[PDB]
DNA sequence: CGCGGGGGACAGCGCGTACGTGCGTTTAAGCGGTGCTAGAGCTGTCTACGACCAATTGAGCGGCCTCGGCACCGGGATTC
DNA sequence: AATCCCGGTGCCGAGGCCGCTCAATTGGTCGTAGACAGCTCTAGCACCGCTTAAACGCACGTACGCGCTGTCCCCCGCGT
């Protein structure tokens, strides 16, 4: 029937997470993920849950921040996708390596 | 005029900050105005941060600061997005900014 | 009955009166205010802290902090707040 | 037991993220970097939480431990304590 | 005559001041554009050498590491130059530029 | 008086510079630009350290200051009273 | 003295009386110095081995402010700690990017 | 006249006699290890301050010192700083 | 999770030219030697300013309830 | 088509008051950090000229920037 052409939607949705500040990542996969994560480093412990929440705002605004300097890799290279070496390259210069 | 506030003419409390000045180990000694100076100084910067978040909640159609208006305050004035520049404002979001060579021509 | 929290709220709430006598503040949004305070309140007095070691001071005093806000404010921001400061400090010294 | 939970950053969640940060285009291969790096980063300030939750003599990660160490990192993060 | 070809003796300048440490940048029109900078900030200053010197130590090694970087962003794009759009990603992405 | 001093910062001294950094072709613009770059880190750093100068009350401006106003700025030097 | 009964070259007491003097805490606690200047202890250490290293690979017999570049530099470690570090008069390490190379 | 400057710079050199008895070090090679000391003093330092700030705890003991090594140095290297602080520690109280 | 096709990545090529290289010409950096005094650093007295202790007082917090700013939405307005 | 602005509704957190208490304030003593004037002695500035290594400027062409194209497939859109 109807098809926007590629692109459309993905300028469409850049605006509307810009304008919103609620987290992106799914909240149990997350804390799965934390809870493993942690689990390597001492076993049997528990969280807060505002600890857990304390540790998504960081981690998204690191990614989103993170993705920022990525995009601006890939245009640096006359690109409009952003690819790995990208990223490397923005946290090569952050001094994160 | 009791306080030490009124006696400076501020909002906020000489007798707090003089308090954690002498609680926080930053000298053997304070002196009686550093407690006045930095009170006024806090008190001027939240002045200047409120006035741009009550504007950015006004242009929401909001009559609440919500953490959004901010973010939107600070990072739009570039010398207090200077002086938060390593902060992270929770439930903050970014400004809204597409790159041009990723526009449709 | 839970412990006594200590925070800058009641002050953000007076000061927000002053600047918008109608507006209102969210939860999340005083925490952020509040960490601002208490960040704001570190940085200064720990430049502080470094300017009487530097010069062999026991004293941390109201110079100190002028000094303070000059090296961390940027321009205007530190202008303005340099004058706000030294305002409230002549008039707790004379009353 | 506990195995794989990295793959629960699944790829339309890393694909907001981009949005977010006004990424339009996203190769293949970004998905399982971006979930290197997001691990780089929790193994970062998990160890650092726990290295004061441990001085504490706690069994729970407080959120002032994260908040502590996300200033420690120099991510200083407001809405938490502190 | 004799001639090498482009980019041989580049390579052995960078083989060269990669081995050694000596400042780069001549003393005196470094100290005299310090002079110059910090007047615009307070009238009748006078400079210690070492101040100086610890000031020209910091700007090239700052200056080495921003064209390390500056030098990555144009093999970024497949390019062996470096230009100002480098340049201007690196301190994009150092934080420094806006 | 004093006027165009940054000049003196040479086309081969930006050169030499940039082969220790690794760069093998320099742009014809480059030069400009690592001027005006070089003038805002030492304004920057220059800046914070007359301000400690200021607050010592002297009119010299010490080894120290320098090495004080680089840690405030997040480049710390060694080798100077460090 | 102090550093003998810890077994330490580095002194004991001129470490306690600076925890004090500098206001980190109201009190210092009896082995607070003694691991504190064991630490800085071994990390002074570290640092000279690998320099004094460097500079008899450089064919030299005294440690100069290269030698400790070269060393903190090519450690992993060390490189991390002072990773917004200047050694004055240190230089960097030779490395030319490949693309550079004449093929 | 004389004014008075101390330095870790006779420390230093009793510890390079160990690992390099045949190898000297310039005057300076050795401000920046005098810098380097102090910078990684103030640095376990601070942070133990902070330490003793989050807990409600008014001293800094070596208990303090060790989480402040585990903080600020990298793995194999804060393995061994605990070594040497462990030890060091060890030996003293067992030679009151 | 799959389906389908559209445009972006990437590789190949070719043109146009900017930058590396070399030499002759030109400029001032570096050297070390001498002279001058400003200003740092050391020194020496007096006392003002802050700690430190005790006793009195209200500024500030938790706990409390009511109330309105706004999250929620179903319909109509608009703008790509 | 998808998104926006509008008028209605609705609920829970703001923003306010109740009253208790503990941090601030007050009045006061003691001594010392540091202000201040005195003094000396380092090093910072100045200036000059003999030397020459470095900088400047131009000429030449080489190989790299980038603009073009062409293909092939890797993401975007969209329905389930």
């Amino acid at each position: 029937p109807h098809r926007y052409r590629p692109g459309t939607v993905a300028l469409r949705e850049i605006r509307r997470y810009q304008k919103s500040t609620e987290l992106l990542i799914r909240k149990l996969p997350f804390q799965r993920l934390v809870r493993e994560i942690a689990q390597d480093f001492k076993t049997d412990l528990r969280f807060q849950s505002s600890a857990v929440m304390a540790l998504q705002e960081a981690c998204e605004a690191y990614l989103v921040g993170l993705f920022e300097d990525t995009n601006l890799c890939a245009i640096h290279a006359k690109r409009v996708t952003i690819m790995p070496k990208d990223i490397q390259l923005a946290r090569r210069i952050r001094g994160e390596r | 005029a009791k306080t030490r506030s009124s006696r400076a003419g501020l909002q906020f409390p000489v007798g707090r900050v003089h308090r954690l000045l002498r609680k926080g180990n930053y000298s053997e000694r304070v002196g009686a105005g550093a407690p006045v100076y930095l009170a006024a100084v806090l008190e001027y910067l939240t002045a200047e941060i409120l006035e741009l978040a009550g504007n950015a909640a006004r242009d929401n159609k909001k009559t609440r600061i919500i953490p959004r208006h901010l973010q939107l305050a600070i990072r739009n004035d570039e010398e207090l997005n200077k002086l938060l520049g390593r902060v992270t404002i929770a439930q903050g979001g970014v400004l809204p900014n597409i790159q041009a060579v990723l526009l449709p021509k | 009955k839970r412990s006594r929290k200590e925070s800058y709220s009641i002050y953000v709430y007076k000061v927000l009166k002053q600047v918008h006598p109608d507006t209102g503040i969210s939860s999340k949004a005083m925490g952020i205010m509040n960490s601002f305070v208490n960040d704001i309140f570190e940085r200064i007095a720990g430049e502080a802290s470094r300017l009487a070691h530097y010069n062999k001071r026991s004293t941390i005093t109201s110079r100190e902090i002028q000094t303070a806000v000059r090296l961390l404010l940027p321009g205007e921001l530190a202008k303005h707040a340099v004058s706000e400061g030294t305002k409230a400090v002549t008039k707790y010294t004379s009353a | 037991v506990l195995r794989d939970n990295i793959q629960g950053i699944t790829k339309p969640a890393i694909r907001r993220l981009a949005r977010r940060g006004g990424v339009k285009r996203i190769s293949g291969l970004i998905y399982e970097e971006t979930r290197g790096v997001l691990k780089v980063f929790l193994e970062n300030v998990i160890r650092d939480a726990v290295t004061y939750t441990e001085h504490a003599k706690r069994k729970t990660v407080t959120a002032m431990d994260v908040v502590y160490a996300l200033k420690r990192q120099g991510r200083t993060l407001y809405g938490f304590g502190g």
